[PDB]
Order: structure tokens, then C-alpha cells, then sequence
């Protein structure tokens, strides 16, 4: 079931259900995926090796991250130790002598005689039952508290591995770009890679652009920024690359007095 | 080293763990006892013994008696306690001790038992065990002051007699610790065996006809006795105790805020006195919380004393296993009690802590946390620093038009890794 | 949750001599004890830094103190200079704290106020962790440490509403912040141009109502309590059984050391013991359940505060009821308190 | 009997209590409880 | 001897009849106790659900 969530198929991304199948191939699916959280096809087809190769570090980055210090690794363990310590709990209560001569219903038998020998092996029945009372309370809880998490694993594989979610936090930090998940010991183990900005250039924005016409025409981006580098230019929201202002990234916008007032150089868009 | 032993291994991990405290110590003794009478027993000592059913009941309340000299007197042929000792009672205090005495056959020592179906229990006495009550047989001294009765004496019948005219027979039985109403047929003792009483009971007593049979068994060679013990406890502000050599009374005074022994009026324990604003009715002598705990106390000096309970300050180890070092804090507890009241150390926000080295350090992360935000690392002493706070990067508004942004000029591809339980 | 850890030989023997001797054939059952009550704070050690590293902002702006173009954030702004302990504490937050009775633990000199206080005080249970055995434990962060996560947050600054992703980071006041935020909803610059100052008077109303909205009526605030009783509860519980006779003739081990001799003695502290031990077993599986519960909460408000304090969410019902326009989070007592803002229609 | 003026209370025999309300048994009057009146000449 | 106090009280004179019923009441209050807290779990369980 999991390693036949690589090679899946669910759409083209810019479809709106899961009706249709697309095979296109991983390597345009993600670039696809970059260009969603904001950047340009421009950036895309000219850094293609270069995205390759971060791709490929990453991947084998996460080799060397079952270690104890990772919090995800460390809850792997956790939930062995709480498997072992379910069974631990069974052995201990039968060292328990709950009060009586001993914990060994055969040292009772050849300790003592009836009527005493009955009450201590009824002061064992009573802690034994009482014990295990205990034990299957707890296990029931946790039953319910696994029950409700594999809830939450076919939300994460449905949201993270078959899909590229919007959602900030969820499906890992950073920017989702593809989730991998694999098996593991009582659960299953994921690969939320990120899309993380390294290096940063602060620029010059605009709201929007405006011409001195009646009424005036009022243009806002897509999904960038309008950018200066006296012409405005436009770029990724996750990668800085100016790019001429056309329809293919402007939005018409409704007059707003914070946009920018254009008599020269106007974008085409604005033109006419 | 607990440490070890509370895991049971010498392999355990870094960390920072809670050990037991240690064992506190007592500081003195608090002693405040009066110079009580002497609790009379001339009655059992000095005159004839009764049967059973008319025994004498001795009460005893704000006195000290010789338990040796009475179990000198007497040889205890049996005793069964219930929730006390006899031992418990030559060596304690109580409110009230409750001696029911008369003369019994040891023969019939059987009939007087728990659960007896015979005629003592129905008619001439049943022990009580709302208290802590023993049951003892003995012999009474030969020569001495106790002069044996005439024989022993017991109530075989006692009924009630009302149908068309006396046809129907109702057995009149007694609650535990009380007399029977056949008692007064005979109240000195039947003469001989099976006589026959008969009263008419007025209205006011029901009515009917009582109709009481006695039963006399031959004197033995040496006089038997019967006594049932009751004693009661925190049910007054004075004590019956055995005359135990305690000691002298002590002063509280100099010893104000440290945990001593005490035994106040017959009340014994441990604890903490500190002076008090009065609280509570000063003619009890002792103060209690909802939990029936001593809290407060009034002195002869005339002051209230709170009574804190007798503590120990709390422990805490830290672990390194790679560097092999160890710090201890002690919570919640400043250093001046440690510094010299101990029977170098830093005053931190957890508590004061032996170990550490005040460096001053800040770290981003640290995995041997204290709280409060201060964590130790280590270096070959473990230092205590503080958890860094990141300061988030500050970008100013554009005083122009348009307002500033920044854009990633280079990246990298971040693997979040996360494990989600299913079985 | 309130971190607890017993001492097991001092909260079933209380230190007598006896009654560790008889304890000592069950030495195993006592180190279970110490050991799952402190690997369950482990958890929660875990889950408050892993917390904090998600609600951590990476680039925030500078804010006016108090009013920002027309909106007031003097409520839940930290002051330039404050007379109060807590340095990154907001006038909100002082008000919630101060509409909430928690007993302080004094984590540095709780012992010595103990000794000194004869009367009885709030603290009184409190003070019974040196009594009975157990000891309430110091929280991973310090409030200022925690303050500054949540003022941070305020100045926060991600991408544009319009942007995608949280790749960039923009510089918009918060003003133009909570116009396209409107903007966004279905109101039109040409209604935000017009009616500028009375959204700005409607939006301070608002949030000066708040300032007297911490009543037991409110669902918010009784949760908050609720959360500081079930710490208390947790306590009390381990005080109470403490006199538990269990069948004994007394529930303090003086007594019956001081009217039974052996063997029937013996026999009386074994009863204690085994309640005692019994007792400690349902505490620490009540503790796990409170604390795996408690954490699986944290996770929901980091979900929350990327959901509603860093982004307008487009869900219903999520961030508070209404069309979701801003949301803003305070520190409280165990957890986080929300002010969810909304757009509600009245004509 | 008022009982909410404490009437016909026996104190505790030998301990006292400060600022706590306590559930106690014990042999008390019943709320309400007329009684019997006697009158003397004088 | 029984669950009932009814063949307790019968069949046991005290001290030994009140032993036994203790035995009962320390069971069933501890039986209490653990249905105090699965009802809270189920209780708690329900409210997020
Ligand atoms: C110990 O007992 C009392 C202390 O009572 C105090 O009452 C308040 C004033 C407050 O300070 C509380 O914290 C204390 O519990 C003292 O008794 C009185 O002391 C004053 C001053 O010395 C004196 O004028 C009064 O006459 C005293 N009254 C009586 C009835 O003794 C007492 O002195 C204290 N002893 C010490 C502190 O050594
Ligand atoms: C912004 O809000 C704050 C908080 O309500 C206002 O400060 C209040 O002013 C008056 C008198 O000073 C009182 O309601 C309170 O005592 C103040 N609260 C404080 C200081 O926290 C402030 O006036 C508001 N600003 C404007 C411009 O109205
Ligand atoms: C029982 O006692 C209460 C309080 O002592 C009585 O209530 C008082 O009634 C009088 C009227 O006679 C008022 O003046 C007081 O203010 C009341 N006190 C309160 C309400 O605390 C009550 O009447 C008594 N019951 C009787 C007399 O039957
Ligand atoms: C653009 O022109 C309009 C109308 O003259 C004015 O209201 C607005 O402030 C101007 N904005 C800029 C940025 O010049
Ligand atoms: C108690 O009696 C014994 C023997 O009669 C005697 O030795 C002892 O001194 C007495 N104690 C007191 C306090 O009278
Ligand atoms: C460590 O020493 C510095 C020196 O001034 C002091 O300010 C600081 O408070 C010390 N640390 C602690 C925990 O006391
Ligand atoms: C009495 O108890 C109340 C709590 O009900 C408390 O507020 C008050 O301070 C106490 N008074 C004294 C004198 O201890």
C-alpha cells in the first residue's frame, strides 16, 4: 500500500477533484509544484539541475537523521517502549504478593494448610483481578488514542502525499512541496520537504499600478510582487526574478488610492 | 549513586531525575506532662469482687496508675485484644480507660467469647468493640486485700411472659456493655442453683410478667476474675498514662522552628512549632484540621503554637553520562538554609543548586533543562545557563509610496520528518 | 499540566523506619512509579519546546506604541516600561491572570515560606508536597521567555494576503493589513476608502470589550478555570487518600506503630502499603492520560496560531465564528487564550 | 431549634477547630423541634 | 464470606462481621474510583469528538 504511493497519480494540479488521472511525470509534477507557491517557469527552466541537486542533498540528508536528537525519531521509540512496557506490566504483578506470605501460589501450598492457605491465595486473586481491571483500561485508552491517530495518518497521506497542501505548519514547515511517507514500527514515517528560503534581498513593492485615465485602470499581481530593479517589473512570491508586467501575472483591480500613479513607461496591461 | 539504584543499573541516561529526600532527623524533645493523680483502684484492690452480670465499672480520665504493681497482684491465665496491645497500653497515653471488673470462672471463659450463643452473652454481659477493647482472665492474690465471694453466680433465664395469660415466652436479651433488669432478683449473687424470680413489670415497662433463673457453680480454691478493657483516644484534654519515665519537662522556647519530638498531655508525635496567633477555643488545649491533624497547641507559657508538620527539603540529581558529572538541586529551598543549616551552593530560580558554575552562558538549545528557562551544559563542571531567546529579524516600514518585501535569492530543500501512530 | 512526581518511599512510609523495611519486598513497584511519571514530563518537556519552535516568528515589524493609523493595540501590546514583574506581560493578559486564582508554588523559596507560615494559607496544598512526598515541578520556559513568543506574534509579518506560501516576507502596516484582510471578505476599497474611520471605531470597540469580558458565563473563561481546578484536583487527591484506613484501625502509620505490636502490626501497614501503592498506580495513569491529552492539545494551538494568528482563514467555524478578519493570542494559565475577530452583519 | 444560631450544640469533647466548617456525628437537637415548654410560678 | 451484607450480618457476630463488611467497602469504593475515571475519559473523549 505505502510504496505504491510514490508512483500515484490524482490530477494536474490545477484541476478542482479527484475524477481524473494525469501521467505526467515526477520530474514535471514538481516543477509544477514550485511554480504554485510563487515561482516563475522563467526561474524554473533555468535553475532546472540546479533544483535537482538540492532535491537530491535533501534526500540524502535524511539518512543521517535516525538519531535520538530528531523529536519525530524519538517518538518511534516511545511507542516501542510503550508496547514493552504494556507486557512489563503483566510480568511485575505477578511479584506482587498483595500482602500475603509470598508472590508464588506454590509457596503458599507448601507453606501453609487449610483455612489460612485459602485466604492468601484469595488475597492474590483479588490484587490479580484488580490488576489486570487496570490493564485493560489502559488498553482500551490507548486503543482509542491509536484509533484516532490512524484517523489523522490517512488525513496527512491524503493532504501531504497525494497532494500539495496550502496549509501553513501542516504537511511539515517551510512550504509544502511533496510528502513522502514510508512504513514504520506501529505507524507510519513521513518526509515533509520544504521549499526554505536561504538568503533574502529586501525590494521596493507596489500595491498595485494605476493609469491617469477616466476611469482610471487599476492592475494588481497575480501571485508576486510588483518590483522595482523607473519601470516596474514583476516577481515570485518565493524567488526574486523581474519579469515584464503582462496578463499572464496582472489582475484587474478596482481604483485604490495606495497604488501607483503611472504616466511613463506603462506596463501593456495599462496601455490603450 | 540513588540514582543507580532506583534504575537498578549503572547505564542510565542524562537526564534530570527526582531522588528521595533524605531522612530528616529529630532536634530535641518537647515535653509538657503533669503532675496528675494517682488513678484509684481501692475499689478492685480493697472489697469482694461481683458476678458477672452486677460488674462493677471503673472510669478512669485525668490520672496516672502503676501497671506494674496490678499485674504484679494478678496472673493472667488468658487475653485477647482487639485493636490494641497490652504492651501499647503499659506504654501510652489515652483519654479514658474503661475497666470492667467481676468474678468468672476460668472454666467457663469459652462463654464470653465473640459470637458466644450460651447464656453470658445473652444475659449477663457482652464486650463492646466500638474501642479498643482486651479481654483478660486472671487470679487474684491469695492474702492480700480481695476477699472471694461465696461461689459464682451467673443468669440463666430471663423472659418475659405475655400471651392469653403467661403461655408466650420472650427471651430478654442485653446490648453489648449493659445490664440485664434480672439483676436485681439477685444482686449480691444467687444463694443456690436454679432459683426461681418473678416480678410484675409495670406499664411504664411494657408489662408482662419477668421470670429470671439463676445458675451458682462451686468456689474455687483461688479467686478468678473477669476484666474487660476499654480505652479511648483524643476525646479529652488529659491523658491516663502509666507511670513511664518520660523525663522532665522541657521548654519549647529555645528551640522554636525545628522539629522535635512532643508529648503534650498525653499527645505524642513530631513536629514543627512556630508562634502563633491564638486560634481556637483556648479551653481545648489542642487544635485540629478537618483531617483530624494536630496543627495548633496551647502552652503553659501561654502562647499558641502552630504545629507544622516535620519535612524534608526535596532532591533532584542532574545526570551527564558522556562527561560523568553530577549536579543536585535542592527545591524550592533558598541557599542560606542550606549554607548553614546542613545536617559552591547558587541560589537559582528552581531552588539552590551544588554542582553548577555561574559562567553566564545563553544556548539555543540545551537538553538537560532545569526550568524556569535555565538548563545546565557541560563543559569538567556542569555550567548553568540560560535558554536563548532568538530575536526575531526586524524589518521597518518604507517611509515612500510603497511598501518593502523580501524575496529569497536562494534556497534549499527542507526534509520535516514526522511519525504518526496507527496500531 | 501542573508536572508531578511522587517520592515512593516517602508518600507510602512517610518515613518511619517499619514501615520501609516491610516496603522493601515491594522496592520494584515503587521504582515503576518514579519512572513513568517522569518519562511522562518528558513528554511534556518536549511538547511545549517543539511548541514554541512552531509558534517562533522569523521576521516581525515595528509597532506604534498603542495606536497604529487609526487602530488601538494598547491591550495587547507589551509597554515600553513596565512596573509589573513580567516584562513581555499585556494589559489583557494581566487582566486574565488577574481574574484567576492559582496558588503560587514558589519554585525557589517555596520550602522556607512554608516553615515560616503558621497559619494556614492558599498555599496549603501547596505546602503539602513537602508533607505527603510528592513535588510540583518548574514549567520548561519562565513567563518571560513565554511572553515573548506571543509578542512576537503580534508584529509578525509574512507574505502578502495575495501571496503564496510563506516564502517572503512583506511589510505592510497593520492597517493596510486589516483592509485587505476586508478586502478579501467582500468589501470593496471603495467601501473601505469611505467607511475608514467608522471600521476603526468598530474595530476599538471591540476590542475594549473584551476587557471586561473574563466572566464564569463565558465558555473561554470557564475553561480556564476548569484547567487550573483539575491541577488542584490532582493534588487534592493525593493528599486525601494519604488517610485512607484502607481497613487499618487508622490511616496514620504513629498510630499503629503505637497500639499493635508484630506480627499484627505488620499486617497493618501492609494494608496501608498496598492502598498506598494501588493509589499511586491509578494517579500515574490518570497523569499519562492528562498529559498525552494536554499534549495532543498543544499541537492543536500551534495549528490554530497558523491557521488564525498568522493567516486569515477561509474555513467556517475555525478562528471563531463568523467570516475570519484577525486573531490574536495571549499567554494563559496552561495553554493559550484566543481573541478570534470576526465580521458579523447586523442589517 | 434554628440550628442556624448553633442552638442545643455540644462542642467536640477534647479538640477545637479554627475557621473550617466540619461534618460531624454526634447527638444533636433537630431543626425545628418545638420541644416541651415548662413554666415555673417564680 | 459474601457479596451481600445481608448474609454478613447473618452468618458474623463482631468484631469479625465488621472486618468483612470493610472488605466491601474499600472494594467498592476502589471499584468507584474506576469508573470515575473511564467515565472521564469517555466524557472527555465525547467533547472533542
Ligand atoms: C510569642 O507569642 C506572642 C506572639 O503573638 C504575636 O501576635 C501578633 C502581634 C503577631 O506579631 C503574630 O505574628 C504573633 O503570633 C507574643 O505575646 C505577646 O508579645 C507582645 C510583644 O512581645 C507583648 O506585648 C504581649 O504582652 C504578649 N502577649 C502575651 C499574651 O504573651 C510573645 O511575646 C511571643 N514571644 C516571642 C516572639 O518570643
Ligand atoms: C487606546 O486604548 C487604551 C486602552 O483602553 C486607552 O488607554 C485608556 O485611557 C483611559 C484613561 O487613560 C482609560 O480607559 C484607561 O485607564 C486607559 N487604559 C490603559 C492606559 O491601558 C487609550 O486612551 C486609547 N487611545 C486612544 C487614542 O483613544
Ligand atoms: C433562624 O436564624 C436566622 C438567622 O439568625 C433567622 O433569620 C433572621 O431573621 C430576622 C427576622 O426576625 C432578620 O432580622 C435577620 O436578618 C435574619 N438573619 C439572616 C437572614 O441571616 C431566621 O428567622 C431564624 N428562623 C426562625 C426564627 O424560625
Ligand atoms: C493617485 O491619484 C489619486 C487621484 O488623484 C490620488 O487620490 C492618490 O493619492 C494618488 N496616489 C499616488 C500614489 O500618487
Ligand atoms: C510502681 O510499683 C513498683 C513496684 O510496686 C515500684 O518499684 C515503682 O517504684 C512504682 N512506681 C511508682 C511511680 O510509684
Ligand atoms: C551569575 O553571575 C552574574 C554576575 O553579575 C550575576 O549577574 C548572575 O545573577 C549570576 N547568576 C545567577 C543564577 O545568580
Ligand atoms: C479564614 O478562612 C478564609 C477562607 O474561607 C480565609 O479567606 C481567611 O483569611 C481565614 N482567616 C484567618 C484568620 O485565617
Amino acid at each position: 500500500y505505502t510504496s505504491s504511493l510514490l508512483g500515484s497519480i490524482a490530477g494536474a494540479g490545477w484541476t478542482a477533484g479527484l475524477s481524473s488521472f494525469a501521467a505526467i511525470p515526477f520530474a514535471q509534477s514538481i516543477f509544477y509544484r514550485m511554480n504554485g507557491i510563487g515561482i516563475t517557469q522563467q526561474v524554473l527552466s533555468e535553475n532546472q539541475k540546479l533544483i535537482a541537486n538540492k532535491f537530491n542533498q535533501a534526500l540524502g540528508a535524511m539518512q543521517t537523521g535516525f538519531t535520538t536528537t530528531n523529536l519525530a525519531f524519538s517518538k518511534v521509540q516511545d511507542a516501542v517502549n510503550a508496547n514493552a512496557q504494556a507486557l512489563s506490566k503483566l510480568a511485575s504483578e505477578l511479584s506482587n504478593t498483595f500482602g500475603a506470605i509470598s508472590s508464588s501460589i506454590s509457596d503458599i501450598l507448601k507453606r501453609l494448610d487449610p483455612p489460612e492457605q485459602e485466604a492468601q491465595i484469595d488475597r492474590l486473586i483479588n490484587g490479580r483481578l484488580t490488576s489486570l481491571n487496570a490493564f485493560v483500561a489502559q488498553q482500551l485508552v490507548r486503543s482509542e488514542t491509536a484509533a484516532r491517530s490512524a484517523q489523522l495518518a490517512s488525513d496527512k497521506v491524503n493532504e501531504c502525499v497525494k497532494s500539495q497542501s496550502k496549509r501553513n505548519g501542516f504537511c511539515g514547515s517551510g512550504t509544502h512541496i511533496v510528502s513522502f511517507v514510508i512504513n514504520a514500527p506501529n505507524g507510519f514515517y513521513f518526509f515533509h520537504v520544504g521549499y526554505v528560503p536561504t538568503n533574502h534581498v529586501n525590494v521596493t513593492a507596489a500595491y498595485g499600478l494605476c493609469n491617469t485615465d477616466t476611469p482610471p485602470r487599476c492592475i494588481a499581481p497575480i501571485d508576486g510582487y510588483f518590483v522595482l530593479n523607473d519601470q516596474w517589473y514583476y516577481t515570485g512570491s518565493s524567488f526574486f526574478n523581474p519579469e515584464p508586467i503582462t496578463m499572464a501575472n496582472a489582475r484587474y483591480v478596482s481604483q485604490d488610492v495606495k497604488f501607483e500613479n503611472l504616466t511613463n513607461q506603462l506596463p501593456p496591461p495599462l496601455l490603450n | 549513586s540513588q540514582l543507580y539504584c532506583s534504575y537498578e543499573s549503572f547505564d542510565v541516561g542524562s537526564g534530570v531525575y527526582s531522588v528521595s529526600s533524605f531522612e530528616v532527623h529529630s532536634r530535641g524533645q518537647f515535653i509538657e506532662q503533669p503532675n496528675s493523680v494517682e488513678c484509684d483502684f481501692t475499689k478492685l484492690l480493697s472489697g469482694t469482687p461481683p458476678q458477672v452480670y452486677n460488674f462493677n465499672r471503673l472510669v478512669f480520665t485525668n490520672c496516672n496508675y502503676n501497671l506494674t504493681k496490678l499485674l504484679s497482684l494478678f496472673m493472667v491465665n488468658e487475653f485477647s485484644c482487639d485493636g490494641i496491645s497490652p504492651d501499647a497500653i503499659a506504654r501510652g497515653c489515652y483519654s479514658s480507660l474503661t475497666v470492667d471488673y467481676f468474678a468468672y470462672p476460668l472454666s467457663m471463659k469459652s462463654y464470653m467469647q465473640p459470637g458466644s450463643a450460651g447464656v453470658i452473652s445473652q444475659y449477663n454481659y457482652k464486650q463492646s468493640f466500638a474501642n479498643p477493647t482486651c479481654r483478660i482472665f486472671a487470679t487474684a492474690p491469695a492474702n492480700l486485700t480481695i476477699t472471694k465471694p461465696s461461689s459464682y453466680s451467673f443468669i440463666s433465664k430471663c423472659s418475659r411472659l405475655t400471651g392469653d395469660n403467661s403461655h408466650i415466652e420472650t427471651p430478654i436479651v442485653i446490648n453489648p456493655g449493659e445490664y440485664s433488669i434480672c439483676k436485681n432478683f439477685a444482686p449480691n449473687g444467687f444463694s443456690q442453683d436454679g432459683d426461681y424470680f418473678t416480678r410484675q413489670l409495670s406499664q411504664l415497662e411494657g408489662g408482662g410478667i419477668l421470670v429470671g433463673v439463676g445458675s451458682v457453680t462451686p468456689m474455687t480454691d483461688t479467686l478468678q476474675m473477669g476484666f474487660i478493657i476499654s480505652v479511648q483516644y483524643g476525646t479529652d484534654t488529659n491523658s491516663v498514662c502509666p507511670m513511664m519515665d518520660l523525663g522532665n519537662s522541657t521548654t519549647i522556647t529555645d528551640k522554636l522552628g525545628v522539629c522535635v519530638e512532643y508529648n503534650l498531655y498525653g499527645v505524642s508525635g513530631r513536629g514543627v512549632f512556630i508562634n502563633c496567633t491564638a486560634v481556637g477555643v483556648k479551653q481545648q488545649r489542642f487544635v485540629y484540621d478537618g483531617f483530624d491533624n494536630l496543627i495548633g497547641y496551647y502552652s503553659d507559657d501561654g502562647n499558641y503554637y502552630c504545629v507544622r508538620p516535620c519535612v524534608s527539603v526535596p532532591l533532584s540529581v542532574v545526570y551527564d553520562k558522556t562527561t560523568n558529572s553530577h549536579a543536585t538541586i535542592f527545591g524550592s529551598v533558598a541557599c542560606e538554609h542550606i549554607t548553614t543549616m546542613l545536617h559552591g551552593p547558587l541560589q537559582t530560580a528552581v531552588g539552590c543548586v551544588i554542582g553548577l558554575v555561574n559562567s553566564s552562558m545563553v544556548v539555543d538549545n540545551c537538553q538537560l533543562p532545569l526550568g524556569q528557562s535555565l538548563c545546565a551544559v557541560p563543559s569538567s563542571q556542569l555550567q548553568l545557563a540560560t535558554i536563548n531567546y532568538t530575536q526575531p529579524q526586524l524589518l521597518s516600514p518604507l517611509n515612500s509610496s510603497g511598501f518593502v518585501v523580501q524575496v529569497p535569492t536562494n534556497f534549499s530543500f527542507g526534509i520535516t520528518q514526522e511519525y504518526i501512530q496507527t496500531t | 499540566i501542573q508536572k508531578v512526581t511522587v517520592d515512593c518511599k516517602q508518600y507510602v512510609c512517610n518515613g518511619f523506619q517499619k514501615c520501609e523495611q516491610l516496603l522493601r519486598e515491594y522496592g520494584q513497584f515503587c521504582a515503576k512509579i518514579n519512572q513513568a511519571l517522569h518519562g511522562a514530563n518528558l513528554m511534556q518537556d518536549e511538547s511545549v519546546a517543539n511548541l514554541f519552535s512552531d509558534i517562533k516568528t522569523h521576521k516581525s515589524q515595528p509597532l506604534n506604541a498603542g495606536l497604529n493609523g487609526d487602530f488601538n493595540l494598547t491591550l495587547l501590546q507589551v509597554p515600553q516600561v513596565s512596573t509589573s514583574q513580567y516584562s513581555h506581560r499585556s494589559p489583557i493578559e494581566d487582566l486574565l491572570f488577574n481574574k484567576v486564582t492559582i496558588a503560587d508554588p514558589g519554585y525557589m523559596q517555596g520550602y522556607d515560606d512554608c516553615m515560616k507560615q503558621g497559619p494556614p494559607s492558599a498555599r496549603d496544598l501547596i505546602c503539602a508536597q513537602y508533607v505527603a512526598g510528592y513535588k510540583v515541578l518548574p514549567p520548561l520556559y519562565d513567563p518571560n521567555m513565554e511572553g515573548a513568543y506571543t509578542s512576537s506574534l503580534l508584529g509578525s509579518i509574512a507574505g502578502a494576503g495575495w501571496t503564496a506560501g510563506l516564502s517572503s516576507f512583506a511589510a505592510i502596516p497593520f492597517a493596510q493589513s486589516i483592509f485587505y484582510r476586508m478586502n478579501g471578505i467582500g468589501i470593496t476599497q471603495q467601501v473601505l476608502s469611505e467607511n475608514q474611520k467608522l471600521i476603526a471605531n468598530k474595530f476599538n470597540q471591540a476590542l475594549g470589550a473584551m476587557q471586561t469580558g473574563f466572566t464564569t458565563t463565558n465558555l473561554a473563561f470557564s475553561k480556564v478555570q476548569d484547567a487550573v481546578n483539575a491541577n488542584a484536583q490532582a493534588l487534592s487527591k493525593l493528599a486525601s487518600e494519604l488517610s485512607n484506613t484502607f481497613g487499618a484501625i487508622s490511616s496514620s502509620i504513629s498510630d499503629i506503630l503505637k497500639r499493635l505490636d508484630p506480627p499484627e502490626q505488620e499486617a497493618q501497614i501492609d494494608r496501608l502499603i498496598n492502598g498506598r501503592l494501588t493509589s499511586l498506580n491509578a494517579f500515574v495513569a490518570q497523569q499519562l492520560v492528562r498529559s498525552e491529552t494536554a499534549a495532543r492539545s498543544a499541537q492543536l494551538a500551534s495549528d490554530k496560531v497558523n491557521e488564525c494568528v498568522k493567516s486569515q482563514s477561509k474555513r467556517n467555524g475555525f478562528c471563531g465564528s463568523g467570516t475570519h478578519i484577525v486573531s490574536f493570542v495571549i499567554n494563559a494559565p496552561n495553554g493559550f487564550y484566543f481573541f478570534h475577530v470576526g465580521y458579523v452583519p447586523t442589517n | 431549634i434554628n440550628a442556624s444560631k448553633a442552638d442545643g450544640i455540644i462542642y467536640p469533647t477534647g479538640k477545637s477547630y479554627s475557621n473550617i466548617s466540619l461534618t460531624l456525628q454526634g447527638l444533636f437537637p433537630k431543626h425545628g423541634d418545638l420541644g416541651e415548654q415548662y413554666i415555673y410560678s417564680v
